[PDB]
């Protein structure tokens, strides 16, 4: 068939009519980005010839190809650690969340770290590690280990999450200053052109929506392959 | 090591050129690296084989050099685009994008030139000397709920004031730094106080 | 068929008529001995790279050596230590021998403390100089716990003004090469 | 024969390394974008439309993955719209009045002032309105009373 671009609709334009909303929804959306790849190294001499002195002696008269090949591979191997350290190491300190988790109705269990299980990863992060799946090797092939383990990366994300839950946007600009969570959200409503009272007078409803939205993401990710 | 980013480009380019020049001294399988010796010490119809060996080796070396140069010029172009955006957006204006122009709340920036690059001096406001207070979301008076226009309610233990959010400067709660909406029943956390009418 | 490697006992099970076995990418990795009908696994002989950790010439003159991804026992046989000078031989064995996920580390002493990373070794392990080379697990930063409460706020009473530099490269040298004179001359 | 083998194996290595360089450049671009998003949408509240989320951005949270990052963007989406009649200014005592912040609306018979993103009507007074000029220049001005408290 012939592709269809979308549904039709005509806006009821007029020179003295306006449309204003009377309610809202709070939505949560995921975005996924790659940051690094595996650090792989290949030894030119052992790959070309391989424990054969005649072949190596023949190879010597080609100049310095192997040296610059190895240099290129090493140069692109250190950049992966640079990438990870630039994305994740953005906090000065390691913030913790208070032991009593009373944030005015909002519930962040699915994103905060699970103390029970040994890996200390959040319930959503564990689904994502299970979802993605795959002794020397011949011919001079090696793989180097990353500088930051997965535990350290999870520790960074936990620190960022606790800082933003507890301090708002203050910890990214100077000293971290505490603010009650329902009140931080009102300044975020105020920041999009909606007055404060709309949050305070609809707080329990808003919280519900937020919770529900989070609860849906675990499924979307798990079910869709 | 302050200018390492500027120095690495020079070092890499110089090293690539030295490698290319050094490659002119390899047999690639022929008798000699010098065309004159291949010509004098040999016969025309069979010297062509050694000449072709040298041709292929040198041509391949040139190919790799040019490919490396293109790949590196792409990266330099990306860096220059970022620098142009920063010049347009941190120097000719005041930026709200956090961490784009320095660390903290951006005020202004100044440019300086360097041999193959640019240096930005970012001026920034960092908050300091924090004190802790008790707060509330609204104030109850006359059976009506009052919210602040451009600040927060704070209490020094006994009295209540209204202050701006980034610098401590308390003031009396009045009916012109405050607006009213609804009654005293829906907000949770509201407290009792008096709103002086001027 | 000929090769070099290490032959070990096997767990897999040939059918009564195969002789050897391959894997993905078609590398032979098992074999059957013609006189005993036994299956043997083949493993490559150990190989790798060697790196040197130094605190800078102007500071000290000591070093440490890392043999990447090698069991930290056959280093004096891996390098022909009995052929090297008596000054190499002190870096093929000794009291300070440490096995990390990145390999075999000689010349640095393990420590239970934790500091900021100075020289990256890998898999969470760094090394530094404290007057002696030490190796440790890096720490991500100082701990901190904000005094969160549901009716408490913090407000600044002073400020500072800070100036910070940022450096960006914009161009490189314009170079030209005439092929014909380079190749023929 | 040895040399004939060497040339081919060297060529294969060259091809592999070149393609690895290309892929590394692309991954670097992606990592730079991820770092910018972490700075501007997790450590602050963003104003540039559609940079992180769809709607008006409220906040966002990070999570780690095998070789990358996942952002959960929490955003505000307007809903249940109704339609009204509007006017640019209001005439009173031969003076033109404009709303300080909001818009004039009419439910068929009466006139109110509301904020532009959530319907909440109020009484037109001298505290949510400013005056500029007389009642002759604006096109579409209407007649109503401006209550004085
Ligand atoms: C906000 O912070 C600034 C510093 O950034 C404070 O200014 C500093 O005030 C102290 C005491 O008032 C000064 O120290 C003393 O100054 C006198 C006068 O010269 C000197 O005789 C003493 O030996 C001592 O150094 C300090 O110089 C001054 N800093 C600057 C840069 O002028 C300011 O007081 C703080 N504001 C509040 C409200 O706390
Ligand atoms: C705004 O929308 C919400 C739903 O998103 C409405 O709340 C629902 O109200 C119905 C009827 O009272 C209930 O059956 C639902 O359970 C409510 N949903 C939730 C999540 O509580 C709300 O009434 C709407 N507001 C207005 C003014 O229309
Ligand atoms: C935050 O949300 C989680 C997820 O719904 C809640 O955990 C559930 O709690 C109920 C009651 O204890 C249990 O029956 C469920 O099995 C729990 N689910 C999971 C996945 O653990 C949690 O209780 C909520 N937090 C608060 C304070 O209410
Ligand atoms: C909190 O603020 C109030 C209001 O400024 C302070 O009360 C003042 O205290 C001073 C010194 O004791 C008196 O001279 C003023 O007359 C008081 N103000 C009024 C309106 O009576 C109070 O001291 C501050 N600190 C505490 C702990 O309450
Ligand atoms: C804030 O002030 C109001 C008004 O004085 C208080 O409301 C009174 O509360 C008492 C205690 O239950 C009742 O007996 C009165 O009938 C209430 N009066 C009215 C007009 O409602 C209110 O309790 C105060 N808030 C707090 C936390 O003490
Ligand atoms: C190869 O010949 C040898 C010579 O006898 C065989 O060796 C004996 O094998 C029997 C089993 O058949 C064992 O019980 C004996 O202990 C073995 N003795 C010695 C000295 O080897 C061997 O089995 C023969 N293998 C094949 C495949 O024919
Ligand atoms: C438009 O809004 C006006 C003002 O709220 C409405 O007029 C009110 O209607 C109710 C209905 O019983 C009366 O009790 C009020 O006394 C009216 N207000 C005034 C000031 O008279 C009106 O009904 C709304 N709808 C329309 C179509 O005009
Ligand atoms: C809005 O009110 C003004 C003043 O009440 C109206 O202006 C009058 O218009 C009539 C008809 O043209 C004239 O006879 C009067 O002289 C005008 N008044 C003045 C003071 O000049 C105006 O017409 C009204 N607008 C609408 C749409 O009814
Ligand atoms: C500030 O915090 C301390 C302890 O955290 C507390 O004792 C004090 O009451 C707080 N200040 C105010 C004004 O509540
Ligand atoms: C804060 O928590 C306490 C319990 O520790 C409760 O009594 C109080 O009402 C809460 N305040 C608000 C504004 O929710
Ligand atoms: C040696 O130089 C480095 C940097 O060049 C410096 O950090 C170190 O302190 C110097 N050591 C001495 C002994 O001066
Ligand atoms: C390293 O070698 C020792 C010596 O036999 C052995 O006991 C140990 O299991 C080996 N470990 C690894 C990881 O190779
Ligand atoms: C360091 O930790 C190890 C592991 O338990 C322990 O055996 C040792 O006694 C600790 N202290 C020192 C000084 O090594
Ligand atoms: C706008 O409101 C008027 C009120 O009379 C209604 O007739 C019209 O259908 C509305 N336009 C729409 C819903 O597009
Ligand atoms: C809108 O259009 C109508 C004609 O359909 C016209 O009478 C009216 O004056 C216009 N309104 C404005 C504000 O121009």
């Amino acid at each position: 068939y012939t592709m269809s671009l979308g549904a039709e609709n005509s806006v009821a334009y007029s020179n003295n009519s306006i449309a204003i909303p009377t309610n809202f929804t709070i939505s949560v959306t995921t975005e996924i980005l790659p940051v690094s790849m595996t650090k792989t190294s290949v030894d030119c001499t052992m790959y070309i010839c391989g424990d054969s002195t005649e072949c190596s002696n023949l190879l010597l008269q080609y100049g310095s190809f192997c040296t610059q090949l190895n240099r290129a591979l090493t140069g692109i191997a250190v950049e992966q650690d640079k990438n990870t350290q630039e994305v994740f190491a953005q906090v000065k300190q390691i913030y913790k969340t208070p032991p009593i988790k009373d944030f005015g109705g909002f519930n962040f269990s699915q994103i905060l770290p699970d103390p029970s299980k040994p890996s200390k990863r959040s319930p959503i992060e564990d689904l994502l590690f299970n979802k993605v799946t795959l002794a020397q090797k011949f011919n001079g092939l090696t793989v180097l280990p990353p500088l930051l383990t997965d535990e350290m990366i999870a520790q960074y994300t936990s620190a960022l999450l606790a800082g933003t839950i507890t301090s708002g946007w203050t910890f990214g600009a100077g000293p971290a200053l505490q603010i009650p969570f329902p009140m931080q959200m009102a300044y975020r409503f105020n920041g999009i052109g909606v007055t404060q009272n709309v949050l305070y007078e609809n707080q329990k409803l808003i919280a519900n929506q937020f919770n529900s939205a989070i609860g849906k993401i675990q499924d979307s990710l798990s079910s869709t392959p | 090591s302050a200018l390492g980013k500027l120095q690495d480009v020079v070092n890499q380019n110089a090293q690539a050129l030295n490698t290319l020049v050094k490659q002119l001294s390899s047999n690639f399988g022929a008798i000699s690296s010098v065309l004159n010796d291949i010509l004098s010490r040999l016969d025309p119809p069979e010297a062509e084989v050694q000449i072709d060996r040298l041709i292929t080796g040198r041509l391949q070396s040139l190919q790799t050099y040019v490919t490396q140069q293109l790949i590196r010029a792409a990266e330099i172009r990306a860096s220059a685009n970022l620098a142009a955006t920063k010049m347009s957006e941190c120097v000719l204006g005041q930026s709200k994008r956090v961490d784009f122009c320095g660390k903290g709340y951006h005020l202004m920036s100044f440019p300086q030139s360097a041999p193959h690059g640019v240096v930005f001096l970012h001026v920034t406001y960092v908050p300091a000397q924090e004190k802790n207070f008790t707060t509330a979301p609204a104030i109850c008076h006359d059976g009506k709920a009052h919210f602040p226009r451009e600040g927060v309610f704070v209490s020094n233990g006994t009295h209540w004031f209204v202050t701006q959010r980034n610098f401590y400067e308390p003031q009396i709660i009045t009916t012109d730094n405050t607006f009213v909406s609804g009654n005293c029943d829906v907000v949770i956390g509201i407290v009792n106080n008096t709103v002086y009418d001027p | 068929l000929t090769g070099t490697g290490v032959l070990t006992e096997s767990n897999k099970k040939f059918l009564p008529f195969q002789q050897f076995g391959r894997d993905i990418a078609d590398t032979t990795d098992a074999v059957r001995d013609p006189q005993t009908l036994e299956i043997l696994d083949i493993t490559p002989c150990s190989f790798g790279g060697v790196s040197v950790i130094t605190p800078g010439t102007n500071t000290s003159n000591q070093v440490a050596v890392l043999y990447q991804d090698v069991n930290c026992t056959e280093v004096p046989v891996a390098i022909h230590a009995d052929q090297l000078t008596p000054t190499w031989r002190v870096y093929s064995t000794g009291s300070n021998v440490f096995q990390t996920r990145a390999g075999c580390l000689i010349g640095a002493e393990h420590v239970n403390n934790s500091y900021e990373c100075d020289i990256p070794i890998g898999a969470g392990i760094c090394a530094s100089y404290q007057t002696s080379i030490i190796a440790y697990t890096m720490s991500l930063g100082a701990e901190n716990s904000v005094a969160y409460s549901n009716n408490s706020i913090a407000i600044p009473t002073n400020f500072t003004i800070s100036v910070t530099t940022e450096i960006l490269p914009v161009s490189m040298t314009k170079t030209s090469v005439d092929c014909t004179m380079y190749i023929c001359g």
